[PDB]
DNA sequence: TCATGATCATAGGCGGTAGCGTGCGCCAGACAGGG
DNA sequence: CCCTGTCTGGCGTCCTCTCACCCCTATGATCATGA
């Protein structure tokens, strides 16, 4: 409503102002009631899903997990590599980067002491051990799980974590709802990652692919800032270099879908046909 | 089942196989003394249709009802969905040596004990005090003991005392969202009506005592009272199994 | 001036807008839909002479008998309200009905009937309404609820978005009729138009239009418009309008009169349709390319061959054109068929239709609703018939015809109940221009589209379906009799109507059990508009909008009262001045503002007409004219708030309490609250229960007093006059002479209400509150009733909090008790328990109820006396013999484990034939002695009025001072006095004497039977004894008080008086609450009822200080005007000038105990008003005293609030709820133990518990709590046995209801095992 | 029962009101036309007995 | 999906104390499916210790008797 | 002594010479329509 | 046979507390009263 509530409780409000009010207050009241319905049944069918996965063996045996990297939406890293790889074993035993020397081996469980030497060190991606990649028939090992969680422990061989885990996801449901360029922040080294890049008559590099991703690489090795990057937009840099804060290094035209090319000649029509292929439609009131 | 009014309310079964027995003996008695050729067959449909009304009614078209828009019920309404064995009378089931109050505060606790009525701790713990009186021998038989119990006489407040003391019992919320819901407590006796509960403990069952209500379970046999000592106390469960954080966080 | 009982404690009162209409009587919706129900009524319609003209006369099959109808009456009931209520009985009125037989002869139904019979006939019985509101229909009093549903009528639904996944919105146009068979009118996203009859099979639309005789032709020239062709010399030329050129490109050079106007490629713009209809252009010149899809209207027949050229509604082509050119045809018609303008959806229905004529159209409608079976035209013209176009299966009420002739915009708003061929052509036409881009559709929520049923309009649908079932067996009789021997009782029989209307009152979805434990749950459960019930939606279904405040709801539904839960906004309350409109819809009340001024006449407008105008807010200010103050003022347009300029408004609000209800307008500081809290404290407010002694809010809202006296629990006085005696039974009033009738003579008793149960076993109590000699006028309280005072309502009671953190045991929304409370006794409720004990009829014999029983003692026996029943006083305890009752073995009554009481009232009832005992002998005498003291007393009282008049008629005319009292006191009449209006007074009063007396004998003998009859009672029982006992439960942690803002709490510790933190005064506060409830839960109306309520005490203490010194009445008349002057322009401007010294006296020793203030809803006391009332007490400014604490004897920093807030203690008690069982009784199906408290249950340990123990590894807990403790039954018994000897073990076994799993899979043919 | 009358004039709710009407013989959606063998070849019988059944 | 994963087991019981009872039956009727009870709530159903906590001790020791 | 009328007790599944139903919504997988 | 629409089946929170309601109508037989 374009006309706001300019009373506050301690003043009063008047009819109208109350009246708006209530239209808020019986839309949350509602809104908890049909929340409440759907969380309940979410829960169900997650531990009737779950319900049987019991930590049966004590190691499985296999190398093969998931990579551990701090989430980057394209603004502030969200979630760092403390709080991911907290109390997870390793798949591979991560080497520093002073190469052929090991930092940690490849069974040790990463408690608190381990990710601040992570931290130190600025390590990128500690490869991990996961419950989805693990080989134990019918159940799942200990040491891809991890720790006990509301412990600190490794887990014991037993405790039934389907039922803890589709509890853990389905409880907050109560809580959750129902119903141009690049701009950077922070300053480092510029990595591109599936570009296919070309170099115009301008001088700079401009891109021929849709599947181009700008990234950030800070000062000790892992990155900060992400950006998809469009097809065929046009960068003020390249790879590799140094930019300064608050210099947007990329423009393109949401709107337009650009066709540039990669060799420099003459431009001819190849089956194209007028009357069929092509249509007469002059521009009436600009001339081009 | 009577309703104490000289008649019988029938349950839906005794309904379904009436009809299955009324129309299989007139299809005897049909089939006996001889059907009229083209005729031996609308007999038959209707005893194809109230089999299938007793199997499971209502997959056919139209369901049948006995009063007087409720359709009434099948075997197939009787295992499926709610209101049937699988969700109402096996996977949860009504339970013998439990009760429910109404909460409050009560902040002289330690955090591994709650305040429990004297006389909700006289009628759970009822075949304890019992067994202490002839075991004592202040009771000859059984229903000494229980007319004894039953006058509250000024001796088995002491037999109380003497077994609640290192004995644990279950405190649970009513909508049990995750497993810190349903917790482990040592009694102790109040002269009141309600249930007083540790304040800090309230974080985890996300309970106000704005009229709250909490039921108590006693625990048996031995081992389970190891288990609500060793595995459920309210000291242990200071991490949720959410993540790290601590969920004795002062309110 | 000021009502007698306004000069007792006359209310302070804040506010500000002076009122111009007063809130109506509360309950009008209930009394006046039922008296529009059962009345007289003439002219056909409303009521029940509807029902009975519209399903009468019944003809018969072709008999020439007819059972028609004259008229109505119903009886007196045989049992007035209180002996329904004690006995059991409906409270019914007989429905006789005067019913005529006529009989036709042979080759003329136009001739003679040979005979006729008129007669009385007996059918149903209907029950009545009390002056409450409320039926009764087994003895427990119950309200019908109005129904919130769809307005019969036309409505455009759009189907927005969600159909086919491609964006494509559909249309449907369901016409809603008010009885009979639906109409849904839709498109698809072929763009085909498909009719469809009750949600059945789908048809293309058009087949319902052949089926009201139209051919196609005529079709097509209703739905489309013309193009001509006229064949003149060059190229098929053309009539053109530019019009239906707008925006079009053509596809050549349109040019005329050797003028090119438009070119190809281009379009026709707006200026050169100006040109072209400027110079009048007729003819144009088209290619033959133009005519290559152009849609042809009509047939075209071949004059030589006699064939058919083209066919309607068929494309022309080439060769089609060739043939009707060489026919003799130069004018050729078709359609415009446009892409905005005016799609074919008609052409491509046609084009999808098989059908060709009325006949097929007929079969294929009857083949859609009866499938499979072979049509025949009769049979199809008596169908489609009888779906719409008669007045039996169809009937659009007067709201049905209206809505439909305003949402076609016709204007006549009178029509028949049936449809017609109009009706649906201008259905479709709609529907086709909302396709068409102009228009708009109709919303559902919109209360212009929301009609309000009460309980008249049910009744009157019930009664009718009765009707029909009768008609459908009276059809059956009445030719197939002799005729004539018969006469029209032996016909119709009242099985079936009683049977209907009985069904409907005793068990619907709306006739629901009325919650009874406070007068404001009563008069806000009168009040209610539910949407549930027949013929509107579902809790677990819907939805998502209709839980929704629509931006019209104001002023006519309550936007904060409604129950939190899983029914929000369908259980809504109906606002304070919302009437009903004529038809049903709501209407609420205005100010007409007329150019300048407003004016104070009331004008009540519905929900439509609401929108067409502009309404000024309430609370606008004003001077004193009407002129608006300011030149810009908020107001609302067509359900939009916004700004207006002063004189551009046409309505103005009246008041500025009629957005709420009545529930949620009795919270004093309600524009402080956020609603959620408001929410919660109008439903806890409804959830009150009486206490002991009411006191009074000190801080309310003025709207107590309608609250009270437009409910019914007070005894308000009906004729004014002087007091005579007052009891603790009955109050008698002595009528004024300037009020009182000529014969009757006339002084009223009012035999009040004591102690008896209510439905939520309260005490509904009545109190008087007049002394004796005492005036009192019409319109006014005598007796309080429970939650009241001197016609005030006071719900809980006010008492003296603190807002502090007080050592964490009000640590959530605990509430902290002084001792003090409790020893006053003021929230002592009293409950009152109901324990009834039947004697069957049982094999080996009846039951005894004699006290010779086996198996008990003398310490059993001491408590009741020598028949069985307990002693009337006999205070009891938990598990005694109440009535001793042994069967062919003990089977005694017994006070239920827990309950302690007293014996207050034993009724007996007996089924005639059985036996007296001596105590039902007792019962007897005794009900006959009261009967036979209180009619004799009714004539003693009433023969002392009639004597009274006597001396008042003989003080002139042949007075007699001394010889009047030496004879006597019967023969005053035949004294010296002549023929005058004296002498004829004296014999109207003789005559009023003489029925006095013949009445008293007659009615004495009738009271006689009544209590000396039997009662028709259960199938096979004795006698039925019911015991009323009467706890009294006063206060203890873990009951639930709250205040009127949602506030609420358990009581957690009942302190000492000494702990309570007290102020350098002396006085120990009574409750301490927590602050930390207040910023988040934004409730801050309850500090300021705080603050104002520690004002309105202050002043109440310098009134006790300043009546204590025994001071003369100047000061007091001083201090009084001062305090009842204090503030701005306000509406009350009293003066004690005219009260007389002795009057003042007596108001002070009212407002000594505090003094009232009234604050109005959205109008309250602003806070510089409150500050101004705590500076006229010497109480410190900003409310905060400090405050000392009672066990260190050490001061509070930083201090804290205190006042006065009114608190309810709420019937969630704690001695209710409260529950625990080792081993009792175990169901018999699946041997589990039982379910619920009063069957001595275990709690139910559900599936989340379950799924809870499965995650931590607790194994033999969750062992033991689904085999040993609750199903296996030698598991348990051995169980049972290890317990009490000492050996805690368990020997599991298996669950029993999994071995009844196994019965009731294995009974299908389905073999489940267990292997090995 | 064998009732010989006439379908389609006469719509069957009017005449519904009456008894004799549970519904047609039917193998089918459709009001089956039934045959009469009894009376047209096989007029005279009941010799299976008068055991007045039970 | 989770409700298709759930019904989709190799065990009746489960895929029956889950939604629609009347489907799982008929395919494991037909099939002559055979439980074995197989993790917790068949277990939870027939009433014995749960294979998670002291009850997965109790069944290493029963399925070490085999 | 016989006949008639009235009252009381005991006994079954739309009620009628049709029509009642009408205000949930999503997903999903099989059954079939159109081409 | 390869889509593409329709159809009909599934499913839609937990725990507790309270209250009412749970055939009436028609036909036949027996008894009493009146002629
Ligand atoms: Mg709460
Ligand atoms: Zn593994």
């Amino acid at each position: 409503i374009e006309t706001p509530i300019t009373a506050n409780f301690r003043e009063g409000l008047n009819v109208l102002q109350y009246f708006i009010s209530t239209h808020g207050a019986r839309k949350g009241l509602a809104d908890t009631a049909l929340k409440t319905a759907n969380s309940g049944y979410l829960t169900r069918r997650l531990v009737d899903v779950a319900q049987d996965l019991v930590v049966t063996e004590d190691d499985c045996g296999t190398h093969e997990g998931i990579m551990m990297t701090p989430v980057i939406e394209g603004g502030d890293v969200k979630e760092p590599l403390r709080d991911r790889v907290l109390g997870r074993v390793t798949a591979e035993d991560v080497l520093k980067p002073g190469t052929a020397d090991i930092l940690v081996p490849r069974n040790t469980l990463l408690h608190e002491q381990w990710c601040d030497l992570l931290e130190e060190n600025s390590v990128d991606a500690v490869k991990v051990r996961s419950v989805v990649s693990c080989d134990t028939d019918f159940g799942v090992c200990a040491h891809c799980y991890g720790r006990d969680l509301a412990r600190g422990h490794i887990i014991n061989k037993g405790e039934a974590i389907g039922v803890i885990a589709a509890q853990s996801i389905g409880e907050p449901g109560t809580q959750l709802t129902m119903r141009s360029s690049i701009q950077v922040k922070n300053k480092g080294s510029i990595k591109l990652s599936n570009v296919k890049s070309v170099v115009n008559s301008s001088g700079k590099l401009v891109i021929t692919s849709r599947n181009t991703e700008l990234k950030l690489i800070d000062e000790f090795g892992r990155t900060k800032e992400s950006y998809k990057v469009p097809y065929g937009a046009v960068l003020a840099k390249g790879d590799g270099e140094q930019v300064a804060g608050g210099e947007t290094v990329a423009n393109w035209d949401p709107h337009t879908m650009p066709v540039i090319t990669e060799v420099s000649g003459f431009v001819r029509f190849t089956d194209m046909i007028d009357g069929q292929t092509i249509t007469r439609q002059t521009d009436e009131l600009t001339g081009l | 089942v009577p309703l104490d009014g000289g008649r019988f309310a029938t349950s839906d079964l005794n309904d379904l196989y009436r009809r299955v027995i009324n129309r299989n003996n007139r299809l005897k008695r049909l089939l006996d003394l001889a059907a009229p050729d083209i005729i031996v067959r609308n007999e038959k449909r209707m005893l194809q249709e109230a089999v299938d009304a007793l199997l499971d009614n209502g997959r056919r078209g139209r369901a049948i009802t006995g009063s007087n828009k409720r359709p009434l019920k099948s075997l197939a309404d009787m295992i499926k969905g709610k209101q049937g064995r699988f969700r109402q009378n096996l996977l949860g089931k009504r339970v013998d040596y439990s009760g429910r109050s109404v909460i409050t505060v009560g902040p002289y606790l330690r955090l591994h004990q709650c305040g429990l009525p004297k006389k909700m701790a006289l009628e759970l713990f009822k075949p304890f005090i019992y067994g202490k009186l002839e075991l004592r021998g202040l009771a000859t038989t059984i229903k000494a003991a229980k007319k004894m119990v039953e006058r509250e006489e000024a001796v088995v407040w002491d037999i109380l005392d003497e077994v609640i003391r290192e004995h644990p019992v279950l405190l649970n919320r009513a909508p049990t969202l995750h497993r810190l819901g349903i917790q482990a407590f040592e009694p102790v006796l109040i002269e009141g009506k309600a249930i007083q509960l540790h304040p800090l403990v309230c974080a985890a069952y996300n309970a106000d005592f704005d009229g709250d209500q909490m039921a108590v379970h006693v625990p048996l046999t031995l081992e389970a009272q190891l288990e609500a000592r060793a595995l459920m106390m309210s000291t242990n469960n200071i991490l949720s199994p959410a993540n790290g954080e601590p969920i004795i966080v002062p309110s | 001036v000021y009502s007698y009982t306004e000069k007792k404690r006359i209310r302070k009162d804040f506010g500000k807008r002076p009122q111009v209409l007063d809130v109506p009587y509360l309950l009008s919706i209930q009394l006046d839909s039922f008296q529009k129900f059962i009345e007289q009524d003439p002219e056909g319609q409303y009521g029940l002479e509807a029902a009975f003209r519209s399903v009468f006369p019944i003809q018969s099959y072709s008999g020439n008998s007819e059972l028609q109808y004259v008229s109505y009456r119903l009886g007196e009931p045989v049992f007035d309200v209180q002996e329904c209520q004690i006995r059991g009985v409906t409270y019914s009125a007989p429905l006789r009905v005067k019913l005529r037989l006529v009989i036709y002869e042979r080759e003329a139904p136009e001739g003679t009937v040979k005979d006729i019979k008129e007669q009385e006939v007996y059918m149903g019985e209907i029950p009545l309404m009390t002056d409450n509101g409320t039926f009764v229909i087994n003895g427990t009093e119950r309200v019908i609820v109005s129904q919130l549903h769809r307005s019969p009528g036309v409505f455009f639904d759009s189907d927005k978005g969600k159909t086919h996944s491609s964006g494509k919105v559909l249309y449907n146009a369901r016409i809603i009729p008010y009885r009979g068979s639906w109409l849904d009118f839709e498109f698809d996203p072929k763009d085909n138009l498909f009719v469809r009859i009750d949600r059945r099979r789908k048809l293309p639309a058009t087949i319902i239009l052949r089926a009201l005789n139209y051919t196609t032709e005529q079709i097509l020239d209703l739905f489309f418009e013309k193009v001509i062709f006229e064949i003149r010399d060059n190229k098929l030329q053309m009539e053109l309008v530019p019009e239906r050129l707008r925006g079009e490109t053509a596809s050549f050079d349109i040019e005329a009169n050797g003028k090119v106007y438009v070119e190809k490629g281009r379009r026709i713009t707006a200026r050169h349709i100006r040109q072209l209809e400027k110079d009048d252009v007729k003819l144009i010149e088209v290619p033959v390319e133009y005519i290559a899809g152009k849609v042809v209207a009509k047939d075209y027949i071949d004059e030589s061959t006699g064939e058919l050229i083209c066919a309607a509604n068929m494309e022309l082509s080439l060769d089609l054109l060739a043939k009707l050119s060489q026919s003799g045809h130069k004018r050729i018609e078709t359609l415009f068929t446009n892409d905005l303008d005016h799609g074919p959806y008609i052409s491509e229905t046609l084009r999808v239709d098989p059908t060709n004529d009325r006949l097929s159209a007929l079969v294929e409608i009857y083949r859609m609703m009866r499938p499979g079976e072979p049509p025949t035209r009769e049979a199809a013209e008596s169908l489609f018939e009888n779906l719409f176009f008669s007045e039996d299966r169809y009937d659009l009420s007067a709201v049905g015809r209206m809505k439909f002739n305003r949402s076609l915009l016709r204007e006549e708003i009178e029509g028949s109940g049936i449809l017609s061929k109009d009706d649906i052509i201008d259905v479709m036409k709609k529907l086709i221009d909302i396709r068409n881009g102009k228009g708009e559709v109709d919303d559902i929520d919109h209360l212009g589209n929301r009609r309000i049923r009460s309980v008249g309009e049910m009744a009157e649908n019930q009664f009718r379906v009765g009707l029909v079932r009768v008609e459908r067996a009276v059809k059956e009789r009445l030719s197939l009799g002799d005729l004539d021997t018969l006469m029209p009782q032996d016909m119709i029989n009242a099985k079936p109507i009683s049977a209907a209307v009985k069904e409907f009152f005793g068990s619907s979805q709306l006739s629901q059990f009325m919650d009874q434990n406070n007068p404001l749950s009563e008069i806000t459960h009168k009040r209610r508009i539910s949407a549930l019930g027949p013929g509107g939606l579902t809790r677990e279904r819907a939805g998502f909008e209709v839980r929704d405040v629509h931006p019209t709801h104001y002023g006519r539904v309550c936007p904060i009262e409604t129950p939190e839960g899983p029914n929000i906004g369908l259980i809504n309350s109906l606002s304070v001045y919302a009437q009903t409109n004529e038809y049903g819809f709501l209407e609420t009340p205005y100010r007409k503002v007329t150019d300048g001024v407003v004016t104070d006449e009331i004008h009540y407008l519905s929900a439509i007409e609401e929108g067409n105008y502009v309404i000024a807010q309430a609370n606008s200010n004003l001077d004193e004219e009407g002129h608006f103050v300011e030149d810009l003022v908020t107001c609302r347009s067509k359900g939009e708030s916004s700004l207006f300029s002063r004189d551009q408004v046409d309505y103005m609000d009246v008041s500025t309490q009629q957005v709420v209800s009545v529930g949620a307008s009795l919270i004093p500081f309600l524009e402080h609250d956020d609603a959620n809290r408001a929410l919660m404290g109008a439903n806890m407010q409804r959830q009150a229960v009486p206490t002991l002694r009411a006191d009074k809010p000190l801080v309310g809202t003025g709207m107590e007093r309608a609250v009270a006296v437009d409910s019914g629990v007070t005894a308000v006085a009906k004729r004014g006059g002087v007091v005579q005696y007052v009891d603790a039974s009955r109050i008698v009033i002595k009528v004024n002479e300037d009020e009182m009738y000529p014969g009757e003579a006339g002084i009223d008793i009012y035999n009040l209400t004591k102690y008896t149960r209510s439905n939520q076993n309260t005490c509904i109590n009545q109190m008087p509150c007049v002394s004796l000699g005492e005036p009192v006028e019409r319109g006014d309280v005598l007796a309080d009733g429970p939650s009241t005072d001197l016609g005030e309502l006071a719900l809980g009671q006010n008492m003296r909090v603190a807002f502090m953190p007080w050592n964490g045991y009000n640590f959530e929304d605990s509430i902290l008790v002084s001792e003090r409370v409790v020893q006053e006794d003021r929230f002592t409720t009293i409950h009152i328990q109901e324990l009834a004990c039947v004697s069957r009829d049982t094999k080996l014999g009846p039951e005894e109820i004699t006290a010779d029983i086996p198996n008990v003692g003398e310490a059993a026996l001491s408590k009741l006396d020598e028949s069985g029943i307990v002693y009337i006083g006999a205070e009891v305890t938990g598990g005694d013999i109440l009535v001793g009752k042994v069967t062919p073995k003990d089977s005694s009554l017994r006070v239920p484990n827990g309950v302690s009481g007293t014996v207050i009232d034993v009724q007996v009832f007996t089924r005639d034939g059985v036996e007296k005992d001596k105590r039902a002998l007792e019962i007897e005498e005794m009900q006959l002695k009261q009967a036979k003291k209180d009619l004799s007393e009714e004539l003693q009282i009433l023969e002392a009025g009639l004597f009274s008049r006597i001396r008042a008629v003989l003080v002139a005319g042949g007075v007699e001072a001394e010889k009047l009292d030496k004879l006597p006191r019967d023969r005053w009449l035949e004294l010296g006095l002549t023929d005058e209006e004296k002498q004829n007074q004296l014999e109207q009063l003789a005559e009023q004497y003489d029925e006095l007396k013949h009445e008293f004998e007659k009615k004495l003998e009738a009271k006689r039977r009544k209590i000396t009859q039997g009662d028709d009672l259960a199938p096979g029982v004795l006698k039925i004894v019911k015991v009323y006992l009467a706890v009294k439960r006063r206060i203890q942690p873990g009951d639930k008080m709250a205040g009127r803002h949602g506030n609420k709490g358990v009581i957690s510790k009942i302190n000492p008086i000494e702990d309570m933190p007290y102020d350098e005064n002396g006085t120990p506060v009574d409750i301490v609450l927590n602050p930390l409830g207040v910023p988040s839960r934004m409730n801050i109306g309850q500090i300021l009822e705080t603050h104002l309520g520690m004002a309105a005490k202050g002043i109440g203490d310098k009134i006790n200080a300043m009546l204590k010194q025994q001071q003369e009445v100047a000061k007091l008349r001083e201090f009084i005007q001062r305090a009842y002057d204090l503030g701005a322009d306000v509406r009350q401007k009293v003066d004690l000038s005219t009260f007389s010294d002795e009057e003042v006296m007596r108001l002070a020793e009212n407002l000594r105990k505090g003094m009232p203030i009234a604050t109005p809803v959205f109008d309250g006391a602003k806070e510089a008003e409150i500050k101004e009332l705590l500076k006229l007490g010497d109480l410190p400014t900003s409310g905060q005293i400090r405050l000392y604490d009672g066990r260190t004897g050490e001061q509070f920093e930083r201090p804290v609030t205190v006042g006065y807030m009114y608190m309810l203690k709420l019937n969630h008690l704690v001695d209710d709820k409260m529950h625990a069982r080792s081993t009792g009784s175990y169901s018999l199906v699946t041997q589990q133990p039982l379910g619920g408290k009063a069957q001595f249950g275990g709690q139910r340990f559900g599936e989340m518990e379950v799924w809870a123990l499965e995650a931590y590894g607790a194994a033999y807990t969750l062992q033991e709590m689904l085999t040993v403790k609750s199903d296996d039954v030698n598991g348990r018994t051995k169980m049972y046995k290890n317990i009490v000897d000492g050996n805690h073990q368990m020997e599991p076994g298996m669950p029993e209801s999994f071995n009844v799993l196994l019965k009731e899979i294995r009974s299908l043919g389905i073999n489940i095992e267990l292997e090995d | 029962l064998f009732v010989e009358f006439d379908p389609e004039v006469i719509h069957t709710t009017t005449i519904n009101a009456t008894r004799g009407v549970s519904h047609f013989v039917r193998f089918g959606a459709s009001p089956a036309i039934v045959p009469s063998a009894v009376i047209h070849q096989l007029s005279v019988y009941k010799p299976k007995d008068i055991v007045d059944p039970a | 999906g989770i409700t298709k994963a759930s019904l989709a087991t190799e065990s009746f019981i489960s895929a029956a104390s889950f939604q629609e009872t009347t489907r799982v039956l008929t395919e494991a009727a037909v099939a002559g499916k055979r439980d074995e009870l197989r993790g917790l709530k068949e277990n939870v159903i027939v009433g014995r210790l749960i294979p998670a906590g002291t009850g997965y001790a109790y069944h290493q020791d029963r399925m070490r008797r085999r």
